[PDB]
């Protein structure tokens, strides 16, 4: 089973550098090229470049030749994207992707966010949204994106609406995650919202009961 | 360099409808080297069709592609609600580029939102801010007016909205509206209300609480 797992995203100050990695598994590494493709928020897909680990060579789109380099470590079945002199325009979700056949990308990594901003990392506070059936939790004042929310450690998934983060006038983000439940189960089952903010190494678990 | 001009940038169609998306190559692109991707919100792009007309593994037969000279077409013969996504063509010709994308939205019958309102939690006032959350759940169409009224005075400039992506099963949207005050100002008012206007409601729906 072929899989590409990315890591190394995060926050970088304008002019800074960052290194992304793409760990490939489930196939003979040297048999396929690995490419990088990015997506600025709310925009389209943009090809950056890719490496061929059999020949050990890489190629780039003309807009990125210069600033970025791509390497591969065959022993670890990992490709790397080394970025330098990043600007706010480089803020995007970065995907890696495997080429197969007639130059199509058949397997993609999961994406990792790279935010270029002089701002500093802040963890979120988590407040309950009390039923009285709709309940949920508010995830306030964090930077940068993203935050992940689950309910009852993944057990509760249906009826869940986790809203896109909003940027507040303070420059921090906020979102709510909400879930509809049966009008009469408020006594018996317990509902906890699980919040994850990796840029700040924060993990909070919040219990939501009626007041 | 070869560029792909994709149109339309968005469309809305009903379940069962036939949908056609066009990518026009700025000069000749080989049939072998034009591919289509489907990207669902929050997900990596997925290979949909490769080399103009070949269905990727596990793609349903309602998807097809063809070529006519420099013009490539992606067709969905019978739109399913889970086909909500952005579709991208991609060419290879030395370098790679993508079309700008087509966002396919589902048209469905009107659905009134369920309106809920949430007061700030105790834990949040202890921090010196009060967030009041108005939740509109599972509605169609997307356009909805949310008005905040504090002691029946109409608010302005102190709230912000977030809306979810169209649900892949029932095609409804969900919306959150958050009113932010300092705790100090929350305590100098009694009645907090949000009034919802939507096509599916005969009369505006107000949801409220007294502090």
């Amino acid at each position: 089973e072929v899989q590409l797992v990315e890591s190394g995203g995060g926050l970088v100050q304008p002019g800074g550098s960052l290194r992304l990695s793409c760990a490939a598994s489930g196939y003979t590494f040297t048999e396929n090229t690995v490419h990088w493709v990015r997506q600025a928020p709310g925009k389209g897909l943009e090809w950056i470049g890719g490496i061929n680990p059999y020949y050990g060579g890489s190629i780039f789109s003309p807009k990125f030749k210069g600033r970025f380099t791509i390497s591969a470590d065959t022993s670890k079945n990992t490709a790397y994207l080394q970025m330098n002199s990043l600007r706010a325009e480089d803020t995007a979700v970065y995907y890696c992707a495997r080429r197969a056949g007639a130059y199509y990308f058949d397997y993609w990594g999961q994406g990792t966010l790279v935010t270029v901003s002089s701002a500093s990392t802040k963890g979120p506070s988590v407040f309950p949204l009390a039923p009285s059936a709709a309940l949920g939790c508010l995830v306030k004042d964090y930077f940068p994106e993203p935050v992940t929310v689950s309910w009852n450690s993944g057990a509760l998934t249906s009826g869940v609406h986790t809203f896109p983060a909003v940027l507040q006038s303070s420059g921090l983000y906020s979102l709510s995650s909400v879930v509809t439940v049966p009008s009469s189960s408020l006594g018996t089952q317990t509902y906890i919202c699980n919040v994850n903010h990796k840029p700040s190494n924060t993990k909070v678990d919040k219990k939501v009961e009626p007041k | 360099d070869i560029q792909m001009t994709q149109s339309p940038s968005s469309l809305s169609a009903s379940v069962g409808d036939r949908v056609t998306i066009t990518c026009r190559a700025s000069s000749s692109v080989s049939s072998s080297y034009l591919h289509w991707y489907q990207q669902k919100p929050g997900k990596a792009p997925k290979l949909l069709i490769y080399s103009t007309s070949n269905l990727a593994s596990g793609v349903p037969s309602r998807f097809s592609g063809s070529r006519s000279g420099t013009d490539f077409t992606l067709t969905i013969s019978s739109l399913q609600p889970e086909d909500f996504a952005t579709y991208y063509c991609q060419q290879y010709s030395g370098y790679r580029t993508f079309g700008q994308g087509t966002k396919v939205e589902i048209k469905r019958t009107v659905a009134a939102p369920s309106v809920f309102i949430f007061p700030p939690s105790d834990s949040q006032l202890k921090s010196g801010t009060a967030s009041v959350v108005c939740l509109l759940n599972n509605f169609y169409p997307r356009e909805a007016k949310v008005q905040w009224k504090v002691d029946n005075a109409l608010q302005s400039g102190n709230s912000q909205e977030s809306v979810t992506e169209q649900d892949s099963k029932d095609s409804t949207y969900s919306l959150s509206s958050t009113l932010t005050l300092s705790k100090a100002d929350y305590e100098k008012h009694k009645v907090y209300a949000c009034e919802v206007t939507h096509q599916g409601l005969s009369s505006p729906v107000t949801k409220s609480f007294n502090r």
